[PDB]
């Protein structure tokens, strides 16, 4: 089943009493028409915030920033492979030692790192401003929607790899943190792995800066937790892999006897 | 004007899986629902019971501006296809002759936050194919603030508002309004829409062309040792 | 010879009446300095008279909102040098970092540097005022604008200019990710390299800003010139339809001044010309 099929949030169209208020309220609505009419007062307005119409909308203009930023992403993959083929087929007259073969394969690897980076940081732009989006629809209800936490959970996971191969590791955590909060998305490993791998590098910083031990028994605790964790849902608890894991982190670990 | 012709050559997407499309673009297959009103969107988008094309573009209030981002409002351009007939048993999509129309549905949506403004307009073609005139059969809706009610009928002491048919309205030298609406809009309407479908079949064919290079390439790869 | 009546002494009570209210009203043009003082002097020259004091008190203070304006725009030309200044200063240090005989330690030390001054370059922004007004921030540009400069450099009803000034700041620049908000950084030679294109740019924006203050007060300067031509030939078009001469005033007095004294002296004559036939 596809959740994003229908590109809406709610499907909005049934009591009589219901239908009565309606129409009541459209003929009240039709007496004070007034199209410069502008709310002094932004309360009363700012209420539409909670409707469905601003929901979907605001859902729309979501979905319309993660497209962009998955098409920045697919389209530098496509370009790199092209590239990559182009670079090959050309012919080179005045290529005849090893060298000036590894020169050229150095340069090729320049120019993809320097264009995959550019697309990277394109398409964070675009997931940031479909997170904007998406943190302001306030209703409750709207928000535990299958198509809102499907559009969320993919939104996540895009910011979270971009965000990561820019290497700025510790801003992914509260992302992080959110995204396995959503459904069962904390029984996916590579959330754990990502988790264990930024907790590492701000452990790793606490210990370079001789900041404070409270932080850095926090840091290890939880990339212990979750190395652990992304080891046991990928092979299994009692697998070879979980009892190195274990080993591993009671070594690291603080323990009494 | 043949483009009703046209239409009934995207019968080749129903058998088609999609999964490419276009920005801001929604297509689904599905049945006719109760009166034949819209489309509903199946369960299972490839089996042959699918009798029905939905495609969809939005666009947000102020993108001229470049206000898009304001939130101001939202707006959408669809039109929805129906057939009648059970596809065939083969699951091919490639070779797919035309098949009848039932009726032909457009749909235009305007909703400004900022003015309370919600226009929307239906266009319903219930005899597509069969005759290159049937006025009588073509039904304008005009919708502003949710007044008149859905489906309400025209009469003709009250010419203008409510659903009518388009022979009601009056196509004289001093106002050809239908000759104006079937020059400007309906023509032109239908064009893109023909030709959107036929891009996302373009787009859903180079697709598998590139899943056959790639495989080339991959074998290829082999090559080397 | 008749006694009841003095025909003479009425004529010349008639004439001397006429005389003192001609000498009444060159009183009122010498001590005035007028040639019109009251409604039926010249109407038609009054109202012209009345019309053109407006222009000359308008075109005075349009000249006046003409220099203001102009302070303004110097005053936001002069804050645009100090953002000059810095972000040349980032980009001789990005120059130095894109080396290779630094290392990380010495790389951080010129960040250290370049955080300070992106910082004061958003404090420049931030702070840019005239009369309390912020100049820099964003609110006079042209795109998406909260407010309108306009200058009222005439006298009549619709005569306003309009100014633009962009937003300076870091974001403004491409010195700052307007949706991330992180912004450069020369710690490490690839991204130094890097920058020293974005400083490039900023420069360039730098320097249309500036380009395009310097043309609105030369632009001013030169109606400022113009305003005080068209005042001076104003008052002077003013004077000539209102200011009384002096020197002819002074002729048209002596004049009647003693027209009042020969009818004086001939009503007296008249009075006692009846006394002749009662002997």
């Amino acid at each position: 089943v596809d959740e994003l099929l229908k590109g809406e949030l709610v499907p909005e169209n049934l009591t009589e009493d219901q239908k009565k208020k309606k129409k009541e309220i459209m003929e009240q609505e039709s007496l004070w028409k007034n199209p410069d009419f502008k709310g002094y007062n932004k309360t009363f307005q700012e209420l539409h915030q909670l409707s469905k119409t601003f929901a979907n909308n605001q859902f729309r203009l979501a979905l319309s920033n993660y497209q962009s930023g998955v098409n920045t992403i697919m389209k530098n993959r496509d370009w790199v492979e092209q590239y990559r083929k182009e670079e090959a087929e050309k012919k080179r007259l005045d290529e005849k030692w090893y060298w000036q073969k590894v020169d050229r394969k150095a340069r090729e690897e320049r120019v993809v790192y320097r264009e995959k980076m550019k697309a990277k940081q394109d398409a964070l732009n675009y997931f940031s401003k479909a997170i904007n989006h998406l943190d302001e629809i306030k209703n409750p209800d709207l928000r535990e929607r299958p198509e809102f936490k499907r559009l969320l959970s993919d939104v996540y996971r895009s910011w979270i790899m971009a965000e990561y191969d820019l290497q700025n590791l510790p801003q992914t955590i509260p992302i992080l943190e959110l995204y396995i909060e959503i459904d069962d998305n904390e029984k996916e490993y590579p959330a754990h792995k990502y988790l264990a791998s930024a907790y590492s590098f701000e452990e790793n910083m606490i210990k370079k800066t001789k900041g404070p031990d409270d932080m850095l028994f926090k840091y290890r605790y939880k990339k212990n937790v979750h190395l652990l964790r992304a080891t046991e849902l990928k092979y299994g608890k009692d697998s070879p892999e979980y009892k190195h894991i274990v080993n591993v982190i009671n070594r690291d670990e603080v323990i009494s006897v | 004007s043949e483009v009703n012709k046209r239409l009934r050559l995207h019968t080749v997407l129903f058998k088609m899986k999609v999964r490419t499309l276009p920005h801001k673009t929604v297509l689904y297959k599905g049945k006719p629902s109760a009166d034949g009103e819209r489309c509903e969107a199946a369960d299972k988008q490839e089996a042959q019971d699918n009798t029905c094309l939905h495609l969809e573009v939005f666009d947000f209030v102020g993108s001229e501006d470049g206000k898009s981002s304001k939130n101001l409002g939202a707006k959408f351009k669809k039109m929805e296809l129906f057939f009648e007939g059970s596809n065939n048993a083969d699951p091919d999509p490639r070779k797919e002759q035309p098949r009848n129309l039932t009726k032909i549905r457009t749909y235009i949506y305007q909703n400004n936050f900022l003015l309370e403004d919600k226009v929307i307009s239906v266009i319903a073609d219930v005899a597509p194919n069969g005759e290159p005139a049937h006025n009588d059969k073509i039904e304008l809706f005009y919708q502003h603030d949710d007044y008149p009610v859905w489906g309400t009928p025209e009469t003709p002491s009250e010419k203008g508002v409510g659903k009518y048919i388009l022979s009601n309205v009056e196509n004289t030298k001093s106002n050809p309004i239908r000759n104006n609406f079937k020059k400007q809009f309906y023509f032109k309407n239908l064009d893109y829409f023909d030709k959107l479908f036929t891009k996302i079949f373009d787009y859903n064919d180079r697709d598998s062309n590139k899943h056959y290079k790639k495989n080339v390439e991959a074998l290829k790869g082999s090559l080397k040792y | 010879m008749i006694i009841n009546h003095n025909v003479s002494a009425i004529f010349a009570h008639r004439t001397l009446k006429s005389n003192d209210a001609n000498l009444s009203k060159d009183i009122e043009k010498l001590s005035s300095g007028m040639r019109i003082n009251k409604a039926g002097d010249d109407a038609s020259g009054l109202a012209v008279s009345e019309k053109m004091r407006t222009q000359i008190a308008g075109l005075r203070r349009a000249e006046q909102n003409t220099e203001d304006g102009m302070s303004l725009i110097q005053t936001a030309e002069g804050y645009l040098q100090e953002t000059h200044e810095i972000v040349q200063r980032v980009r001789v240090l990005a120059v130095q970092a894109a080396n290779g005989i630094y290392s990380e330690e010495d790389r951080q030390q010129i960040q250290v540097e370049v955080s300070q001054l992106v910082d004061e370059i958003d404090r420049i922004a931030s702070q840019a005022e005239f009369n309390k007004m912020k100049l820099l921030t964003g609110a006079f540009a042209r795109l998406n604008p909260t407010a309108s400069m306009w200058f009222h450099i005439g006298a009549n009803m619709h005569q306003r200019e309009r100014v633009y000034i962009e937003t300076m700041n870091t974001a403004a620049l491409g010195l700052r990710n307007p949706t991330v908000l992180t912004f450069i950084s020369l710690s490490t030679a690839g991204k130094a390299n890097s920058v020293i294109g974005l400083c490039d740019d900023a420069l360039r924006v730098i320097s249309k800003q500036r380009a395009d203050l310097g043309a609105y007060y030369n632009r001013m300067e030169h109606a400022a010139k113009g305003l005080m031509n068209a005042y001076e030939n104003t008052q002077a078009s003013e004077s000539r339809i209102r200011d009384t001469d002096m020197a002819e005033q002074m002729t048209s007095f002596t004049r009647y001044q003693i027209l009042t004294q020969a009818a004086t002296s001939m009503l007296a004559q008249a009075n006692m010309k009846s006394q002749s036939v009662m002997r």
